[PDB]
C-alpha cells in the first residue's frame, strides 16, 4: 500500500494518453528537445504511435510537419525559451500551410501567466487548445526519482531563479497527497530549508472561500531527507571512480543513455541484469567482474551482448585512466581531499594547464582547492586566474567571474570564503562548510575499504566518503557512524540527534520538522545528485533493507562538468 | 491603512497579491510573491511594477530584493542598456564589466571588440576595490587579439580568438621561431608553461632536430623526464633513450624502465 516508483510512471502515462485522445483524431507532435528524453522513461514512440500520432518533431527545430491537421505542442511551462519557440512555430504555420491545422498545447506541468502574455502578445493564443500535464518525478529506477531539469544548478545557483525548488516542492507535495504527510521533514542547507517552508505553506493553502479537509501523518512513510547541492560542492567536483561514475565523466549519460563512437546509444538502467551488478562497483574491479561474468557464461541472451558491450565500454575507460593527465587529475585530487597543503599542488595544476587538458577538468580543481581550503590565498589565486585567460581565452574572465558568483572559487580575503568555526566568533549567516573540521568528525577519508568487498560508501572514491552522504548517515545511520569513531553508541531516533554539534559545521540552516511492516525514507536532493552518491545510498538501502526503503528524489543527476558548463563561457573572440 | 492589515495572514499566499498590487500596495506584493516560491507570481509582479513604476524606483524595490533582482536580471539576458543602468545604480562594476565583455565577443572586427572591452576597463576605474588583475587582464586581451591580427596579415592563417598558449603552440608547430617568444616575452609565460607547450608542439611536428638540439643543454625547468615520455609515445624510442639520464629527480629504483620500453632489451 506504500510508495511505487513504478506507479509514477503509471500516471504519467495515463496522463499524457488522456491529453492525447483529447485531441480528436489523427495529430503530429512537437515536443521540447529536452524534454523528449525523459519523455522515452515514461512511454515508447510504439505506444504515441497507436494513439494517434504520425511524425515527430523538435519544437528547437522550427519546422513542424503540415501533414495532419492537429499540431499538438509539448513543452515546459516556466520556461521563457518555449513560450515565443511556440508562438513562432505557430506563425511559422499559420501563414506556411494550407488546410487550417489545429494547435494544441500540453504544458508541463501546469499553464503558467506568462506564458498566456506570450502568447497573447503573439496574437496566437485564441487558436490554442492549452492543456496541463502534471508531469514532475520522471523514475529513472525503481528507488531514483528525478525532475530531469538539467539546467537547474545554473537556475538556482548562479541565475537565483527558485524555480526548481517549487517545482521540486509540488512533486514533493504530489506524494503526500496520497500517501499521507510526511512524519518528519529532515533536512540542512538552505534551498532545502526553502522547500520545507514551501510544503508547510502549501499544505496551509490546501485548506482553501471554502474550507477543504487536511491531510492526516502517512503510515507508510517514514520521513523525508532534503540535502542541499550548494552544502557539499566538493563530492561533485571529484573525479567519480565507480563505473557508471566514469561513464558519466567520460561519455555523459543522460536519460539512461550514452553515446559512443552519428554515434550509437547505450541504454543504462537496471533492466539489464549485468548493469545492475557493474554500475555501483568501483571501476577497479569492472575488469575482474567481467571476468568471472565471462567466465560463467561459456560454462540468459540479452547477458550475452551486453558483455560484450561493457568490454569495449571499460576498455575505453581503462584507456583514459591510465594517461599521465588522468592520474595527475587524481593525484591533486586526493591531496587536496586528504588534507594536503594546498600550495602544493601548484606546479601540478600548472602542468595540466599547460599540457592543456580540458578547461572543466582545470576548474573542477581550482573550485575543489578554493572549497575544500576555505578559499584560495591572494597571491596564489591571480596566479591561477592568469594561468585560465592565457590558457584557455581572456574571454574566461566571465567564466572565472561566475565561478566566483557560484562561490566556488574565491579569494582567502573574501568573506563569502570564510568556512564554518567556533573560535572565530561568530559572523556570516552563509559562513561554508568546513571541510578541515568535517574530514575528522566525519571520517571522510578512509584509506582502509576494500573494492573487492567494499564495507563503506567510501569505495565510491576510492577512500573518499561524500559529506553529502556522510550527513544522511547521521540521521539514517547514528549507530555505525558513531562507531567509526566511537563505539557503544534505547538508540535509533530520527533528526540530527548526536551529531548536531558537527552538522553545525556545515553549510546552511539545520532543521527537522515534525508534522502532525518496514517504511519508506525518501533522501531528496536539491541541486543534483552524482552517481556515486546513488551508489552510496544503494550500498545504505542494501543494509537497511529489512527496515527501511530507500527512494532517491533529485532536481536532476549532476557532475563535476555540468556545474562547471553552467559558468564556462562559450564565445571565443572570433 | 485597514484593508491592507487584513490580507496579511489569510488566505492562498497567491490571490493576496494581485488584491495588494491594484491597492498599489507595491514592494508587499512583490515580498508576498516571492515567499510564495512561485516563480509564475513573481514574473507578474515584476512585469507590472515595470510599466509602472520609473526604471529608477523599479530598480530600487528590486535590488532589495536579491529573488527579484535575479529574474529581472535573467529576463534582459534573453535589455543591455537594462542590465548597465541595474548594476552602475546598484554600483554592482564587475557585473556591469561582464555586459561589456559580452559584447566584445559579439562584435564582428578586434577593432570594435577591444573598443568594448576597454569601455569595460573604464567601469573597474574608480572605487577600484582590488579590480588591478581585471584591469590588466582587459589589456593583454586587447594586447592579444591585436598581434594576432599581424599575424593573419603576414602569415595568412588563422590566429584571432586563440589564447596565448594556443598562440604560442601554433606558432611553433609552424616553425615560426621567435615569435612564439615575443608572445612569450610579452606576457610573461612561466618557464614551465612555455617549455611544456614547446615540448608539445615540437612532437606533434615530429621536429626531432629541435629537440635533439635542446637536448644539448644542461638545465630544464620541467625536467628531462617529461621530454623522455613525450618523444616515447608516437615518436623514436631512440631520442627518448637520449634524455636518460639526465633525469636528475628520478625513480630511484632503478633506471631499467626506461632502458626497457626503449626497446633495448
Amino acid at each position: 500500500a506504500g510508495f511505487d516508483a513504478e506507479q509514477v510512471r503509471d500516471k504519467a502515462r495515463k496522463d499524457l494518453l488522456h491529453l492525447l485522445e483529447g485531441v480528436r483524431g489523427k495529430k503530429n507532435l512537437v515536443i521540447e528537445k529536452d524534454l523528449a528524453g525523459p519523455l522515452g522513461v515514461i512511454v515508447k514512440a510504439s505506444t504515441l504511435r497507436d494513439y494517434g500520432v504520425d511524425n515527430f518533431f523538435f519544437l528547437e527545430n522550427k519546422n513542424t510537419g503540415t501533414s495532419q491537421r492537429n499540431i499538438v505542442f509539448i513543452a515546459r511551462g516556466e520556461s521563457v525559451r518555449n513560450a515565443h519557440a511556440i508562438a513562432a512555430q505557430i506563425k511559422r504555420i499559420q501563414r506556411e500551410s494550407q488546410t487550417s491545422h489545429d494547435f494544441h498545447i500540453f504544458w508541463v506541468p501546469r499553464r503558467t501567466l506568462f506564458s498566456d502574455k506570450v502568447l497573447e502578445e503573439a496574437g496566437v493564443l485564441g487558436d490554442a487548445n492549452i492543456s496541463e500535464l502534471p508531469l514532475y518525478f520522471f523514475p529513472l529506477e525503481r528507488d531514483v526519482l528525478s525532475l530531469e531539469l538539467n539546467d537547474s544548478f545554473r537556475d538556482l545557483y548562479l541565475a537565483k531563479d527558485p524555480t526548481p525548488v517549487f517545482l521540486l516542492s509540488r512533486a514533493l507535495m504530489g506524494i503526500q497527497k496520497k500517501h499521507g504527510l510526511f512524519p518528519r521533514i529532515i533536512g540542512k542547507g538552505e534551498n532545502a530549508k526553502r522547500v520545507a517552508d514551501l510544503l508547510s505553506r502549501m499544505r496551509q493553502e490546501l485548506l482553501a472561500e471554502s474550507d477543504r479537509a487536511g491531510l492526516s501523518p502517512s503510515t507508510t512513510i517514514e520521513s523525508v531527507i532534503i540535502i542541499d547541492r550548494e552544502v557539499d560542492f566538493v563530492t561533485p567536483l571529484l573525479t567519480q571512480l565507480t563505473y557508471e561514475g566514469l561513464i558519466d565523466e567520460y561519455f555523459g549519460i543522460q536519460n539512461n543513455q550514452t553515446d559512443v563512437d552519428r554515434k550509437r546509444k547505450i541504454q543504462l538502467d537496471g533492466s539489464d541484469s549485468l548493469y545492475s551488478q557493474l554500475r555501483d562497483a568501483n571501476f577497479a574491479i569492472v575488469g575482474s567482474l567481467l571476468n568471472t561474468v565471462a567466465r560463467r557464461l561459456k560454462s540468459y541472451q540479452a547477458e550475452q551482448q551486453s558483455l560484450k558491450i561493457h568490454s569495449n565500454i571499460a576498455e575505453e575507460i581503462i584507456n583514459y585512466t591510465r594517461t599521465e593527465i588522468f592520474n595527475k587529475l587524481l593525484e591533486v585530487q586526493q591531496n587536496l581531499a586528504a588534507g594536503a597543503d594546498p600550495s602544493s599542488q601548484f606546479d601540478s595544476i600548472e602542468e595540466l594547464v599547460a599540457r592543456d587538458t580540458p578547461l572543466p577538468q582545470v576548474l573542477r580543481l581550482l573550485c575543489l582547492y578554493s572549497c575544500i581550503s576555505g578559499g584560495i590565498k591572494t597571491k596564489e589565486l591571480d596566479h591561477f586566474r592568469r594561468l585560465v585567460l592565457q590558457g584557455y581565452g581572456h574571454q574566461h574572465l566571465l567564466t572565472l567571474h561566475n565561478l566566483e558568483r557560484l562561490q566556488m572559487f574565491l579569494s582567502k580575503s573574501s568573506p563569502l570564503a570564510s568556512m564554518i568555526t567556533m573560535s572565530g566568533s561568530s559572523g556570516g549567516p552563509d559562513q561554508k562548510t568546513n571541510y578541515t573540521y568535517l574530514r575528522k568528525q566525519l571520517r571522510l577519508i578512509v584509506d582502509e575499504v576494500n573494492e573487492q568487498d567494499p564495507n563503506d560508501i567510501a569505495y565510491v572514491y576510492s577512500g573518499y566518503a561524500p559529506l553529502s552522504i556522510r550527513l544522511v548517515q547521521c540521521v539514517l545511520q547514528k549507530q555505525y557512524l558513531l562507531s567509526i569513531t566511537k563505539g557503544s553508541g534505547g538508540g535509533g531516533a530520527q533528526g540530527w540527534k548526536g551529531f548536531e554539534e558537527i552538522v553545525k559545521h556545515a553549510r546552511g540552516p539545520t532543521f527537522d520538522e515534525i508534522q502532525k511492516d518496514k517504511k519508506t525514507v525518501f533522501v531528496v536532493f536539491v541541486g543534483g545528485i552524482t552517481f556515486t552518491e546513488i551508489a552510496a545510498l544503494r550500498f545504505i538501502a542494501k543494509q537497511e533493507e529489512a527496515r527501511r526503503n530507500i527512494v532517491i528524489c533529485t532536481t536532476s543527476i549532476i557532475n563535476g562538468n555540468r556545474m562547471m558548463n553552467a559558468a564556462i563561457e562559450t564565445a571565443t573572440f572570433e | 491603512r485597514l484593508a491592507t492589515e487584513l490580507l496579511n495572514h489569510e488566505p492562498r499566499a497567491g490571490r493576496q497579491v494581485p488584491l495588494l498590487l491594484s491597492m498599489e500596495e507595491d514592494e508587499l506584493a512583490l515580498d508576498k510573491a516571492i515567499e510564495s516560491g512561485d516563480t509564475d507570481l513573481i514574473y507578474f509582479v515584476i512585469h507590472q511594477l515595470r510599466r509602472k513604476l520609473p526604471l529608477a524606483s523599479f530598480f530600487r524595490v528590486v535590488s532589495s530584493r536579491p529573488t527579484a533582482s535575479a529574474m529581472v536580471e535573467a529576463l534582459a539576458r534573453n535589455d543591455t542598456a537594462l542590465l548597465k543602468d541595474l548594476y552602475y545604480q546598484d554600483d554592482r562594476r564587475l557585473d556591469g564589466a561582464s555586459v561589456f565583455i559580452r559584447e566584445a565577443l559579439q562584435q564582428p572586427e578586434t577593432r570594435t571588440a577591444s573598443d568594448k572591452l576597454d569601455l569595460a576597463a573604464n567601469l573597474l576605474q574608480g572605487n577600484q576595490k582590488e579590480h588591478v588583475f581585471e584591469l590588466g587582464a582587459l589589456k593583454e586581451a586587447k594586447m592579444l587579439l591585436r598581434m594576432q591580427e599581424t599575424f593573419e596579415r603576414d602569415l595568412t592563417d588563422s590566429f584571432v580568438g586563440l589564447s596565448v598558449n594556443q598562440t604560442m603552440f601554433k606558432l611553433i608547430k609552424l616553425g615560426y621561431h621567435g615569435r612564439a617568444k615575443k608572445i612569450q616575452s610579452e606576457f610573461k609565460v612561466p618557464e614551465r608553461v612555455a617549455w611544456w607547450i614547446r615540448l608539445q608542439a615540437l612532437v606533434a611536428k615530429r621536429d626531432w632536430n629541435e629537440i635533439e638540439e635542446i637536448s644539448r643543454q644542461r638545465k630544464s625547468p620541467i625536467g628531462w623526464e617529461p621530454f623522455f615520455n613525450q618523444v616515447l609515445q608516437a615518436g623514436n624510442p631512440r631520442l627518448a633513450a637520449t634524455f636518460i639520464p639526465k633525469c636528475t629527480n628520478l625513480e630511484p629504483g632503478q633506471t631499467i624502465t626506461m632502458y626497457e620500453k626503449c626497446g633495448m632489451r
